[PDB]
DNA sequence: TAAGTCACATGGTGCCGAGGCCGCTCA
DNA sequence: TGAGCGGCCTCGGCACCATGTGACTTA
């Protein structure tokens, strides 16, 4: 499934070329948002010592990430 | 054909009928190849539909492919980038079946591994740098880490098996490169997308449609099979991938090579790599000639590395040690069946009682392969030699009780074919023919050729030999001794009296011959008495049906043959010591000539058919009593009144071109008066 | 249940053979010894008459009682067919023994005049090999052939992902 | 979990002059060790013509695993049909590399070792004896496992294990009386006396020693960072012609 | 052989010639075909060239001190290209956070 | 400092339901 | 040519023993 996939997903979501290139950027920048939150769960497991992540884990790192925004 | 490119100029619907037809009769050169895809992707008024069937359908080419047309294409593959925005973007679709089409069909191989980073090529470049990469330094660790970076990239959907598929190819391909397969654990652990990848469909409608047009195409360039043998290993090597001054002799790719560097070509110990096994000029390309190359560089001595290999893995064949015992055989069959000292090292070591009790397979395959063509160095000490070893193996082969064990006939065919070998020349012809002799000696014993317990390999044995020995009769130029050619009286009445229709051929034949090459011999020798008795034993047991008149058949006094006849219940009492001592009383042919009687009856459409199953002259008296007006008319064999007469026209079609028994015939007609104008 | 009463009869007929022709060996012998007192070291050109007599007696009996079966065609018991079956197999395969036997002695002798070739191809290649002659910085030149690996593959890369409409082999 | 693969060779090759060859091209220093070990000290073994020779080549860089600890175990015997084999662990691609070197270097055919049935019983034999540096034999005992994968009609049995314990394999031993090859004397007898079972027949694919070792058909992995000597030398009578 | 035989009874110069045919067509593409498709400086091609090809010549020489400041903004079309190529290692440095030093891989090497 | 006991955290073999493609397969 | 059942088989979740190493104690 590539990221014009979910570029579709978000134009069904919202429902020419330039406004492609919009949610392609658009689809880049939620990809960053779901790889930074992977990393700070993985940061936080590490700092806890377990070797898989949690839902509590990413819950805390994605409001700490929210905080900040 | 030149409606090919005058329609590709006319483009510049009728047009595309007349395209596809042409194409599917004739099919483009390389030019019209490269005119067709410059015209479609630079328009596109033409339907991207109709696009993908021409290129799909229409572009089927008649020879090599020429780099021009893969540099016009790469320029074509490309995509509008902001350094190039005036051309415009073909089609992905376009450029997708186009790459399936180049599957159908160093620089190269980073052109295609730079294309490899386009997310819709990806299903169809993974075969092209498969198929590239041949040798183990055409890989590198920039080329694993470009693989890599676009495998686990997001975004993409075919990467991370077919860049799997692609590591594995590597992995297998150059056993360096510091380890990569913690990579491919990296990259996705599914085993079913790269299963699916590992194996691909080419259109075998579209594989046909190339088939009978390149089968069309130009005489002793791309005939069918080998270019079904090449697709098929190039789509093998995708399936089985889950498990200065001086040049080096694998460098060397062509024979131009080895002219202008022969005195500065250095042999390398590499033996187990260039021994055991493509348009590309490679190391491969010229494998087969290495083992020849090694003994041409280095002088012939029993100490070079080709005959120690050879040696070598032959004695691991031979311990078993091997799994598979037939891929390296050939190889040394190939390698050892010329150059006589390898040939006689491995005769002289490996021709004995003690191998062959480790493995007779093996051992049968190597004489198969080496004693055909062998001719000795030292003619003193090979018949006492050849007779020890043909004694182990009889010993060997008896003292089982099977008589199914057929290695000792076997290896008996492959000697009498050395022989064959040995008097082709005159030089060392007595050597040859006293060890046929013994040969025959061995093969008449009653432990596996008898009367009861058959063995055919045996009969084939010895009619070899006496093929052998009908043709060595017919050269005049050679001044052998002639008594080699007479075997004993013992193994010529034995052979008599055993019922092969085949091996009574093959002993009329030699009696035959040997008479032809007698007759300019003195009439009274030693010998010419001998094939006389020969002779009048067998038309006496074969025609005559006067054995008990004789003075002896084969050795034996008719009284016991009567006597034998005592106690020996008929159930008609008519003709008994007449009835079964003929042509068609003999055991290997008395249902032969029901057959060939059938068979005349059949030819002439006679009415009438021989009720009786035997053939004699009772049954034939009261054949004719039971049908007399139907005989006296018509209704059956034209020309025949009498059983003699009966014989002769069985006799007659036993001359016929159909059957393996000419000899029988033509011994009949030469040694009878009666029967002389039948020739 | 037929095939197991042929392959019962298969297996008594050659114990009947066996224990025949080693019985007809065993009288002549017995034969022999009683009419001399130990007289077993005959020589080999009376064993093979022994085994001539043998081999004469044994295919006149197979003459004797085929005389007895097929004189008249009762076409009704089973062992009339099975003389059919027998003869139809053994007379099958007469004429591809002596085809296949004449076309791999061409082969054979395909093999001879093959290395005959090649005797004489490699005393030719000994001859001239042993009349050739024997056999007879660096730092910069690596790097100066990295640098041209280096800049060739920029090049290439370079051409391909501009968009250069001229991709050629330069060297 | 350190896997030896086995490659025999056909010939006595001597280490210790051209390894610089091997230093040059490999730009890498390796540390070839030189041994002369006597495997048969048992006098029911042999008592003349016991002495190998161990060479252990080791490509030398850091000790964190066998990616950077990919050692080569030679051994070798002068009177002998075949005269040196070579077994190597790790997972470096430059183990070829040195493979590639041997045989171009020395002019060597070299091939992979399969082990048969009784040829694996022995190697489990051997694998259980000690050699103590006070100059003494030890048996250490091991839970083993002798493990089949025979290949029946529809699949029928697709395996079968036969699990012996430790105490109960030492149990045998004593059993059957001071033997120092406990698996071919008392184990696989017993075996054979209770379930009618000949493993030297059946296809045995791997026998397990729990925490030290178990060998398969082509390939010996052992939990000990080295191979004993009686191994190696089990493995140099099994290649003999 | 023996047309050989006949034939005898009576190297640094193409690597260098590859090298210098390898500048020059490096040469010749830049000042034709990239910095005009570029159409930056005023159409003065040349005097952006001379910094590519000393951008080139440090990336050929694997230069250390190569990182982001010396790259233009008329040059950042070009780095960009060479980042598409995945060709080059994008590392900040750590001593100076901020700066990416920037190399191309080894095209060379043999593991 | 060599050896021992300990819980601990990861390695690994075996097992099985889900489901997919394959492998002919037959009308 | 086209739907179609069955062995294969791998994903992966679970279950359990197996295992190597640090912490700690004993001598």
């Amino acid at each position: 499934m590539d990221t014009e996939a979910l570029a579709n997903y978000l134009l069904r979501q919202l429902s020419s070329s330039q406004e492609y290139n919009k949610k392609l950027l658009l689809a880049c920048g939620f990809q960053a948002i779901l790889r930074k939150i992977l990393l700070d769960a993985r940061t936080r497991a590490t700092a806890e010592g377990l070797r898989e992540v949690y839902p509590y884990h990413i819950e805390a790192a994605t409001q700490a990430f929210l905080d900040s925004q | 054909s030149l409606i090919l490119d005058d329609i590709i100029l006319s483009l510049t619907k009728t047009t595309l009928s007349l395209l596809y037809e042409k194409s599917k009769q004739y099919g483009l050169s390389s030019p019209q190849l490269q005119a067709l895809v410059r015209l479609l992707c630079e328009t596109s008024i033409i339907d991207t539909v109709t696009k993908v069937y021409i290129v799909e359908n229409c572009f089927l080419p008649d020879g090599y492919l020429t780099k021009e047309l893969l540099l016009e294409i790469i320029n074509h593959l490309g995509t509008p980038t902001v350094f190039s925005r005036y051309r415009i973007q073909t089609p992905p679709v376009l450029q997708s079946a186009l790459c399936k089409w180049l599957v159908h069909v160093n620089i190269s191989s980073s052109i295609w591994l730079h294309l490899w980073q386009f997310s819709f090529l990806q299903k169809w470049i993974t075969p092209l740098v498969i198929w590239q990469a041949t040798t183990p330094v055409d890989v590198k660790p920039w080329k694993l880490s470009i693989i890599k970076r676009c495998a686990m990239h997001p975004g993409y959907r075919d990467a991370p098996g077919s860049a799997t598929l692609i590591l594995q190819r590597f992995q297998c391909l150059v056993g360096a490169s510091s380890q990569i397969t913690e990579s491919i654990i990296t990259i996705n652990c599914n085993r079913k997308t790269l299963k699916s990848h590992r194996n691909l469909k080419l259109d075998a409608h579209f594989l046909s449609i190339l088939k009978r047009i390149l089968s069309r195409a130009h005489p002793a360039n791309f005939p069918a099979d080998t270019v079904q043998n090449t697709i098929d290993m190039y789509l093998s090597e995708i399936h089985q991938l889950g498990a200065d001054s001086t040049v080096s002799l694998w460098d060397v790719t062509s024979l131009e090579q080895l002219a202008q560097n022969w005195p500065q070509l250095h042999i390398p110990n590499d033996v187990d790599y260039m021994m055991k096994p493509r348009k590309v000029m490679s190391r491969d390309s010229l494998k087969h000639l290495y083992s020849s190359i090694i003994l041409i560089k280095n002088s012939r001595d029993e100490s070079s590395s080709p005959y120690e290999w050879c040696i070598w893995q032959l004695k691991r064949c031979f311990a078993h040690q091997i799994e598979t015992p037939q891929e390296v055989i050939p190889i040394i069959i190939s390698v050892s069946s010329m150059d006589n000292k390898l040939s006689s090292r491995i005769i002289q070591t490996f021709c004995n009682l003690k191998y062959l009790k480790l493995d007779e397979l093996t051992l049968k395959k190597v004489c198969g392969g080496i004693l055909p063509l062998w001719k000795p160095e030292l003619i003193s000490g090979t018949r006492e030699f050849f007779v020890k070893f043909m004694a182990s193996i009889f010993m060997w082969s008896t003292r089982d009780g099977h008589d199914n064990n057929c290695t000792f006939s076997e290896t008996c065919f492959y000697v009498l074919q050395m022989i064959t070998n040995w008097v082709l020349d005159d030089k060392l012809i007595a050597l040859g023919l006293t060890l046929l002799h013994d040969m025959q000696s061995l093969l008449t014993l009653d432990k596996i050729f008898n009367n009861a317990t058959s063995n055919r390999f045996s009969t084939m044995a010895f009619i070899s030999s006496l093929d052998i020995l009908t043709q060595l009769s017919k050269q005049t130029k050679s001044d052998y001794a002639i008594q080699y050619l007479i075997v004993g009286p013992d193994i010529m009445n034995k052979v008599f009296s055993s019922d092969d229709p085949l091996l009574l051929s093959a002993a009329c034949r030699y009696l035959v011959a040997t008479k032809n090459k007698l007759m300019q011999y003195p009439s009274t020798n030693k010998f010419v008495r001998m094939q006389n008795q020969y002779i009048m034993d067998l038309t006496n047991y074969l025609y005559r049906n006067k054995v008990l008149s004789s003075k002896s058949l084969f050795g034996v006094s008719p009284d016991f043959f009567k006597q034998i006849l005592e106690n020996l219940y008929i159930p008609t009492a008519d003709f008994k010591n007449a009835k079964f001592f003929t042509i068609t009383g003999i055991p290997a042919l008395s249902y032969i000539c029901i057959i060939i009687l059938r068979r005349l009856e059949t030819a002439e459409n006679t009415k009438i058919k021989f009720t009786s199953g035997i053939i004699n002259e009772e049954t034939f008296n009261n054949f004719f009593r039971v049908h007399h007006d139907e005989i006296g008319q018509h209704g059956w064999i034209k020309g025949v009144n009498n059983i003699h007469d009966l014989r002769v026209k069985i006799l007659m079609h036993l001359s016929n071109t159909a059957n393996p028994y000419r000899d029988i015939a033509a011994f009949l007609f030469t040694y009878l008066k009666s029967l002389s104008k039948y020739s | 249940s037929s095939e197991k009463q042929w392959e019962r009869i298969q297996q008594l007929e050659k114990e009947h053979v066996e224990v025949y022709r080693e019985l007809l060996i065993t009288l002549d012998r017995l034969y022999l010894i009683r009419k001399h007192n130990h007289a077993v070291i005959l020589s080999h050109t009376q064993q093979r008459l022994l085994e001539i007599r043998h081999q004469l007696q044994i295919n006149l009996e197979k003459t004797a009682l085929l005389i007895r079966l097929l004189e008249k065609p009762d076409n009704t018991n089973v062992l009339f067919t099975k003389l059919q079956n027998l003869l139809e197999e053994s007379n099958s395969l007469d004429y591809e023994l002596l085809q296949s036997l004449g076309a791999q002695s061409s082969l054979h002798k395909q093999l001879i005049e093959s290395r005959a070739e090649r005797d004489e191809l490699m005393s030719k290649l000994i001859e001239l090999s042993s009349k050739f002659p024997k056999p007879t910085t660096a730092g910069k030149q690596v790097e100066v052939e990295k640098e041209n690996e280096t800049i060739q593959e920029l090049m290439i890369a370079l051409q391909i992902h501009s968009g250069y409409t001229n991709i050629s082999y330069t060297i | 979990p350190y896997t030896w693969k086995f490659l025999g060779i056909s010939k006595q090759l001597s280490l210790e002059n051209g390894i610089a060859k091997l230093n040059q091209l490999l730009n890498l220093e390796v540390d070839l060790d030189i041994q002369t070990i006597r495997v048969p000290s048992d006098p029911d073994g042999g008592t003349a013509a016991d002495e190998y020779i161990r060479y252990e080549m080791r490509l030398d860089i850091s000790n964190l695993d066998e990616g950077t600890y990919s050692k080569f175990i030679f051994l070798g015997n002068s009177k002998m049909e075949v005269p040196m084999f070579l077994c190597y662990c790790g997972t470096d691609n430059r183990n070829e590399v040195v493979l590639q070197w041997l045989k171009a270097e020395y002019g060597v055919i070299m091939w992979p070792i399969k082990f048969e049935q009784k040829t694996m019983i022995k190697l489990a034999d051997a694998s259980i004896v000690h050699v103590t540096k006070e100059n003494i034999e030890q048996i250490t005992w091991f839970s083993s496992k002798l493990y089949f994968e025979p290949e029946t009609q529809d699949k029928n049995l697709r395996q079968f294990s036969i699990e012996i314990p430790r105490e109960s394999c030492e149990g045998l031993a004593l059993g059957y009386g001071n033997t120092m090859h406990p698996y071919n004397d008392a184990i696989v007898p017993y075996i054979y006396n209770e379930t009618g079972m000949a493993v030297e027949r059946l296809p045995l694919t791997s026998v397990i020693l729990a925490g030290h070792t178990k060998i398969m058909r082509e390939s010996i992995v052992t939990s000990t960072r080295s191979l004993r000597n009686r191994v190696l030398a089990v493995v140099l009578q099994s290649i003999q012609f | 052989l023996q047309h050989q035989m006949t034939i005898m009874d009576s190297h640094i110069r193409t690597r260098k010639a590859r090298n210098k045919e390898l500048w020059d067509s490096l040469a010749d593409f830049l000042k034709g075909y990239l910095v005009p498709n570029l159409d930056d400086n005023d159409e003065s091609i040349d005097s952006l060239t001379n910094e590519v090809m000393l951008l080139m010549k440090r990336l050929i020489e694997h230069d250390l001190n190569l990182t982001l400041n010396d790259f233009s903004s008329k040059t950042i079309p070009i780095y960009r290209l060479l980042l598409r190529a995945n060709i080059i290692t994008v590392i900040e440095g750590s001593t100076n956070p901020g700066t990416k030093y920037i190399k191309l891989i080894d095209f060379n090497e043999t593991s």
